[PDB]
């Protein structure tokens, strides 16, 4: 029947928007997985590199974008409502610059994010942006943030986290690949979190995707220490982290 | 569900794929009288039928003038096309006061033709 | 239950709808096509709309438009609503020329194009865009590059597309040959042998190819190169 | 096959219009003539010129002749109705409710003019049964009663389907020949 | 356009109400030398660093503010409220008092159900600190209105957790034993018996600036 | 068995597109040769033509066959459709509507010819027992007039059947020809990766 | 107690799963290999193979085995997917939306298969009828023809019964099959 | 009596939460081990088992208790949901429809169990019909066919009624179960 | 007085007396249903006089 749905701004009787709910399986629904993972003085994103359901050329189509030199982040969802909200993102973050000299924090630029995305919310003004996306950066503490946010608002924030379509067959396995480092052996940090967090982040993507993960549909980016730049690993550094599953 | 939904709104499209009130305006067009018009090698000539309403009312023109070089024949309904004749007529002599030159046809057009344009995607004015 | 009415409606499936009519939109309009190859980008357009006026001129309906001389843009669907995203492009060059004196590349050009066609989609009051746009370039250094704008944002970069009424047609056949590495001038003949596979011998295929080493420029479609079409291989 | 299903396509066409121009507008003459509109209140809807009944069994055999030629003529314009419905489509088809209207008009009347022969039957069997009840009660009259009010009951019941033929026939085609642009090119 | 309905209330208030009655259960209680307040963190797993979300957030350095309803909005309202906390501060150069501040954050509330095309808060505040009139513990209603509370939850089921504190409450409470009632109307309401380092609690620590308790400080108490 | 089933959607299909190039054309032309729309009125559907009555009984049989064909030539048609409905979603469903409404026309055509069976017994069943009647009643002279008026309706009726047959066969032939485009692909394939 | 019938629900669905694994596509193959779709037109409703008629009572007894079989494999599945309806509420329910359109679907076939017992008596309750008639009235020649007509035409529904039996297996199965996600996790969070 | 009709509220009360925690249950295995799920296929709706009927007239015995067991238990949860509907309002009474949605049902299994009672009386007046046909009209064979085709349906009819006890009882516990939250304080 | 709008109130009285009638007409229905059961049942006595053997 005609129930309570129509509008964004309506609520129902039980109490639920229904036009968030409905946004946040449409980011279900785009088939993209991504995963990020904070680990010790580092934090990674990996991507999938694949169409939002030829000739196409696959080093265009991506799923991360850096929205400063310090500061960058994965999006997922529809191809359009991403694209904007990295704009969106761009235009804020390098406003703080002009608005208060220092570089935007990791943690405020997700809270600023979910801000303006509340406001959409209230007012029957736009659309939902129908995307989701993981927030990675170093701050001024020399420590690694990593934050999620939903269509909704949310500044959550995790050691270790799954956005796409997979987030509920993910969990049970990101707990036990943070457990398979935390109270694990847990020697020192000689500053190869590489060869620790993202071998056991590509790890955890196989794990998730059935498939044989080739070198050439994967895309990761780095904020570790020393280098404080959201590089994006080359390719033939990811043909070779693959065969360290062996 | 369909054949009455997607009818009486500037912004909702057809499952088909077709923006069904817009095509109103394309057949609105055809319930007015006739005109013709011949390109020759060098001249333009423009046939316009009136239409004379009753014996006593005198035939509504239908051939208009725009500059002396440009002259436009409406065929629908008078309503809009004084509008348009008037966006016209203030375009084309903005142009002879601003420059010296004469307005160029296909620039004109161009003007005209995105006047539709703005009256096609806002939910408040119609076609 | 009828939740396909406004833009700002989701779905309960999660799709979006009332933006997925659109491609059913310009899947009944007239096609347009392009490609890489060795030596330019030679583009296409066939405006399949013979049976109905046959009064207009020879060369008048052109469907290819240059923000400037190296960059050309098609449409695929509603001529009137594809005439405000030039607009929005041009005016993009020229405040991009103002500000850096220097031409809009291509990689930032087409990251505003497509940000202007999904502003619209957002808004609960103004109709989405009905037109997918073609942006293509290619640069004397690297080679070319196509990018397709179809409505809701989707920026992709291409090496040959087809999008009009048999975009599932026309590019079984793009695959068959490998255009990365041939010429321009053996292309323009294997595109006229296409179009008469899938409807007459007309002129009304109008197209122009950014560069044959021609100042690497946009030119016209070059009637003395067109003319000798081989109509029966 | 081909050809010779494009020729039924452009036989029909031909019947229909040829019904409405001069088949349609002949019988509008006959029924008239039968039951003029000038006639003065109850001069037709009476009984004053009303074994079996002979009068009866000739005026039924009439009745099966026109109600024939009612099913024959309107059975071809409502295919003919059908095949000229354009291709469905969402929005811009109320060119369709109009031919749906036809359609449905004629299938009315053509429902309507279908159940007469079953009617026909149904008036000897009532009135055979109540006969048989006579021979098996002579005496009350009411029985006799009876027999006289089946023929006067049917006799104004048959008046009336003659009307309204002759009404059917002038609302199917006042009907189409008012809307006979969007009947025939509903859409361009 | 939230409009009336022939019985004489609000509608989609009614709904907003609905909201706030099925989220985490936010409890405050006041004392005779400061006011405490609880709310029950629903750790859905160990990612979520504890540090990022919270559910007790500051305004000055003697207000306190608890969440009862959609987190989205958990933000919004706390720039607008940090904001007025700013404005006062400015012109008057003392702090801002709870009964002024919280008039205009019940102002702003309200003016989210009589303006066309917007949606009501969906949630249930408590502000709580130290004034120089003795201490307070506000409760702001998405409807607009505000309640001048002692002891309250806002939270999921809160008929049933409001008889705790009707019967085991008394009006000269330490600070430090109504930490034990008020854990007691947590653990020993409903679901959530594993309480270890799983529930947030800041208090007015007697005229002191506010404080946010930490988890293992929590544990001291978490004993009994 | 997965052999099995992938066999029948593809045997099915066939017999769907074998009807409606074969099948249905060649009856439709059949039954006009029966009834021709050419004819002036009134002379097929007249009684100039007119123990059991060997007349009607040699006319039913043939009836049965039409009815029969009718039935098993639209049911797998039906069928098809059904098979080649998409999946339910909320929204962009206009071709399951013509679909349904195809199954609708279907379904209505179905009963029509299945009533066919069920009419033939109560013609024979009623028209007994008034006979009966007139063995016991033999100077009643209205049910033997009952009897001739019968014979006449079931005589038009036949040609009705065959009519309605004729008018059947075109309508489902003209209805696919027009919205073939639709039964078939109801729903765009939106083919990315 | 609580033990027993949870193992309840485990039970059906592994009996509802086996039906569409295994009991639904055997049947379809069954009944198409008795009435093959690629036969030509009046082959299958025809009357070339036709006190009672011995040889109709015979198909009959097929025919309640098959109505039999069948209402208790769509009964497991129809009761499974009523076990699968989520908790109601406002908004949201696109996947209670298949369920109940599912339901309505699988009655309507269960009704269909319930009425064919209630048919095959009335078939000899009428026929006995007539029969009857013809004892007492012998010369009235009208009522042997009934008769006759009367087997013809219940050998005409005898297999449209059966066609209609293929048909709503293959229904049956294309449909879940197609919806099987909205099936079994409608909403799920 | 204000003390006593309140009683009477709280005693209705009592046995709706005494049917729903042990009476339903109970039924439910019960039907159950005379109609397993895990069947194999004819083994339930067989007629191997298969003057009057003396066989059949101890099957409806039991369907008798069966029909009158079920509709006491559902009678007073019927009256459960109802004194626990509240003040007639307009507007936020979606609860309202959960509580209409489970009394519908419920009213309709009743009736279905109602008329059992209606449907033992037809079973034996159609059977007594015939049997004066087949002694009075002892060569026509389709009088003796009918018996034994009523005694088949009657068999199938008794076995599905069975299933359809144990049916309802699942679906009408299931519901009730979910919607437990609203049932109380809609 | 019927007007229209603000005329909730005449909904529950509507509602009342469809309550009221529904219980009206079921305690009706009684004194005609109560003929039915003597009718059946004294029919059926008659095929009992006529049939003594057939014991259902």
């Amino acid at each position: 029947q005609s129930m309570y749905d129509r509008h964004l701004t309506i609520f129902s009787p039980d109490g639920n928007l229904y036009q968030i709910e409905y946004a946040i399986k449409a980011v279900k629904n785009t088939n993209i997985t991504s995963v990020g993972v904070k680990g010790e003085n580092c934090a990674v994103i990996i991507s999938q590199k694949k169409m939002a359901t030829k000739l196409l050329d696959y080093n265009n189509i991506t799923n991360i974008y850096n929205i400063t030199d310090e500061i960058g982040c994965s999006m997922v969802g529809m191809p359009g409502d991403c694209l904007s909200m990295v704009y969106k993102a761009r235009s804020e973050a390098s406003e703080f610059l002009y608005s208060n000299g220092y570089n935007v924090n990791a943690e405020t630029l997700c809270r600023n994010i979910c801000d303006k995305i509340q406001v959409y919310t209230q007012h029957a003004y736009m659309r939902l942006h129908a995307c989701s996306g993981m927030i990675i950066g170093i701050d001024e503490n020399n420590k690694p943030e990593l934050f999620k946010f939903d269509p909704s608002g949310f500044c959550a924030g995790y050691r270790a986290c799954v956005i796409g379509n997979k987030e509920q067959e993910s969990i049970s396995v990101l707990e036990r690949l943070l457990e398979k480092r935390k109270k694990k052996i847990q020697q020192e940090t000689i500053d190869e979190d590489i060869r620790n967090t993202t071998i056991l982040a590509i790890e955890a993507l196989q794990t998730i995707l059935a498939f044989d993960l080739k070198a050439s549909e994967i895309e990761v980016a780095i904020v570790s220490t020393k280098n404080r730049n959201f590089t994006q690993i080359s390719e033939k550094e990811i043909d070779n982290y693959l065969t360290y599953i062996a | 569900m369909y054949r009455n939904l997607y009818d009486t709104d500037n912004i909702i499209y057809s499952p088909e794929g077709r923006l069904y009130q817009v095509e109103y305006a394309s057949e609105a067009i055809k319930q007015g009288t006739c005109a013709v018009a011949i390109k020759s090698k060098d001249y333009v000539v423009v046939s316009g039928l009136k239409k004379c309403i009753s014996k006593l009312s005198f035939p509504q023109e239908k051939i208009f003038k725009i500059d002396d070089y440009i002259g436009i024949s409406m065929s629908g309904i008078t309503s809009d096309a004084k509008v348009l004749t008037k966006f016209m007529q203030n375009e084309c002599l903005s142009h002879k006061f601003l420059y010296n030159e004469n307005i160029n046809i296909e620039s004109l057009v161009r003007s005209v033709a995105d006047k539709y344009q703005k009256n096609t995607q806002k939910s408040s004015k119609r076609a | 239950a009828g939740y396909d009415l406004s833009v700002s409606t989701f779905s309960p499936d999660g799709r979006l709808y009332q933006v997925e009519y659109i491609y059913k939109s310009i899947n009944n309009n007239n096609t347009a096509l392009c490609l890489e190859c060795k030596d330019g980008i030679i583009c296409c357009c066939i405006n399949s709309n013979m049976d109905k006026n046959k009064m207009i001129k020879k060369n008048s309906y052109n469907r290819i438009y240059h923000v400037n001389n190296n960059i050309i843009i098609t449409y695929s669907g509603f001529d009137g609503d594809a005439r405000n995203i030039i607009d929005r492009a041009r005016s993009e060059a020229n405040t991009y020329y103002y500000n850096f004196h220097t031409n809009i590349p291509l990689h930032i050009l087409v990251n505003r194009i497509s940000l202007y066609i999904h502003a619209y989609t957002l808004y609960w009051h103004m109709r989405p865009f009905a037109a997918s746009i073609i942006i293509s370039s290619f640069n004397e250094k690297d080679k070319g590059d196509i990018y397709c704008i179809e409505p809701n944002g989707a920026c992709y970069k291409y090496s040959g597309i087809v999008i009009g009424k048999n975009k599932e047609m026309f590019k079984t056949e793009i695959e068959k040959k490998d255009y990365k590495d041939i010429n321009v001038r053996d292309a323009i003949e294997d595109i006229y042998k296409f179009i008469l596979t899938s409807n007459n011998l007309q002129n009304l295929v109008n197209f122009s190819w950014i560069c044959k080493e021609s100042s690497y420029e946009f030119q016209n479609i070059h009637e003395e190169i067109l003319t000798p079409a081989l109509n029966k291989a | 096959i081909k050809e010779e299903y494009n020729k039924f396509k452009y036989d029909i066409t031909k019947q229909a219009i040829e019904s409405l121009r001069e088949r349609i507008p002949k019988r509008i003459i006959f029924f008239n003539n039968l039951v003029n509109v000038n006639s003065e209140p109850g001069s037709i809807l009476n009984v004053n010129d009303l074994p079996s009944h002979k009068q009866i069994y000739l005026e039924l055999e009439k009745i099966k002749t026109y109600a024939s030629e009612l099913i024959e003529i309107i059975g071809n314009i409502k295919l003919w109705i059908q095949l000229n419905v354009p291709r469905i489509e969402d929005g811009n088809n109320f060119g369709v409710g109009i031919q749906e209207e036809a359609i449905q008009e004629l299938a009315r009347v053509e429902e309507s003019a279908f159940n007469l022969y079953d009617a026909i039957v149904k008036y000897y069997m009532e009135r055979a049964k109540i006969s048989t009840k006579v021979l098996k009660y002579p005496n009350v009259s009411d029985y006799q009663e009876a027999v006289r009010e089946l023929d006067e009951k049917e006799w104004i019941h048959i008046k009336i389907t003659i009307v309204d033929m002759r009404n059917n026939y002038i609302m199917l085609y006042d009907l189409l020949y008012k809307n006979w642009e969007k009947v025939v090119k509903p859409k361009n | 356009l939230t409009t009336f309905s022939p019985t004489g209330k609000l509608v989609q208030i009614e709904y907003a109400l609905n909201r706030v009655s099925s989220s985490s259960p936010a409890l405050g209680i006041r004392a005779k030398n400061g006011v405490i307040i609880a709310t029950e963190k629903k750790s859905p797993n160990e990612l979520i660093e504890e540090n990022s979300i919270f559910k007790i957030q500051q305004i000055s350095e003697h207000i306190g503010i608890v969440y009862a309803g959609m987190p989205g909005d958990f933000r919004v309202l706390l720039k607008r409220a940090r904001k007025e906390a700013i404005r006062y501060s400015l012109q008057y150069g003392s702090e801002i008092l709870v009964k002024e501040l919280v008039k205009i954050i019940a102002s702003i509330v309200q003016e989210f159900t009589q303006t066309g095309g917007v949606r009501p808060f969906g949630l249930s505040l408590l502000i709580c600190g130290v004034d120089v009139y003795g201490y307070h513990l506000y409760q702001i209603d998405p409807s607009g209105c505000y309640f001048n509370w002692m002891a309250t939850c806002v939270g999921k089921d809160y008929q049933n957790n409001m008889s705790f504190l009707e019967k085991r409450y008394n009006k000269d409470i330490e600070i430090e034993d109504a930490i034990h009632t008020a854990i007691l109307t947590l653990k020993e309401s409903y679901e959530g018996v594993l309480n270890e380092k799983n529930i947030e609690i800041g208090v007015a620590y007697d005229n002191k600036p506010f404080k946010i308790l930490t988890q293992n400080e929590i544990k001291d108490y978490l004993i009994e």
